[PDB]
C-alpha cells in the first residue's frame, strides 16, 4: 500500500521582509476571522516532485496543518497545532506522494474575539 | 464557520530554496 514521507518544517525570524514581499500581491494575504477555519487547496503539479510553503500572521498564534487529497480520501501529513508564526515565518516541505490536492488549514477555530492575518506562498518543484 | 478556495503554486527554484533555507532552522512537524 502508498507510503507517505514524512514532511519538514523550518523557521526563520525574517518576518517583516517577507510580509512586506507578501503584501505586494492581494492574493497572497488571507484574512482568518473569530472561530473560523480556511482550507486553501493546492493543487499537485503536474510536473512537480515537492511541494514547499511559507506562511506568517501579525500579531497572533494560529492553527496550522496539512492534508494531501486523493483523486474523498486524506493523508495527514502535518497535524494542526497552534504555530508561534507571529515571531517567526514558518516554511516546509513534503515530496508529493500522488497526483491529488494539497489542504493547507488554516485553523483560527479556538479563537472568540481575535482575527488572523494569515500571509502565504505555496510551490512546487521539478 | 469555514472557509474553502483554491491557489496554484508557484515554480520554485533550487537558489530560492536555498535562500529561505539559510536562513531557517527545524522546527517540529507533528509536535
Ligand atoms: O491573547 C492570547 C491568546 O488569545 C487567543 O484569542 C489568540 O487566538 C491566541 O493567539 C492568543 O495566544
Amino acid at each position: 500500500l502508498p507510503v507517505i514521507a514524512a514532511p519538514s518544517m523550518w523557521t526563520r525570524p525574517q518576518i517583516k521582509d517577507f510580509k512586506e514581499k507578501i503584501q505586494q500581491d492581494a492574493d497572497s494575504v488571507i484574512t482568518v476571522g473569530r472561530g473560523e477555519v480556511v482550507t486553501v487547496r493546492v493543487p499537485t503539479h503536474e510536473e512537480g516532485s515537492y511541494l514547499f510553503w511559507e506562511f506568517a500572521t501579525d500579531n497572533y498564534d494560529i492553527g496550522f496543518g496539512v492534508y494531501f487529497e486523493w483523486t474523498p480520501l486524506l493523508d495527514e501529513i502535518v497535524p494542526v497545532y497552534r504555530r508561534d508564526c507571529h515571531e517567526e515565518v514558518y516554511a516546509g516541505s513534503h515530496q508529493y506522494p500522488g497526483r491529488g490536492v494539497y489542504l493547507l488549514k488554516f485553523d483560527n477555530s479556538y479563537s472568540l474575539w481575535r482575527s488572523k492575518s494569515v500571509y502565504y506562498r505555496v510551490y512546487y518543484t521539478r | 464557520s469555514e472557509r474553502t478556495f483554491e491557489t496554484a503554486p508557484s515554480e520554485i527554484d533550487a537558489d530560492e530554496v536555498l535562500e529561505i533555507l539559510s536562513k531557517s532552522k527545524p522546527a517540529p512537524t507533528h509536535l
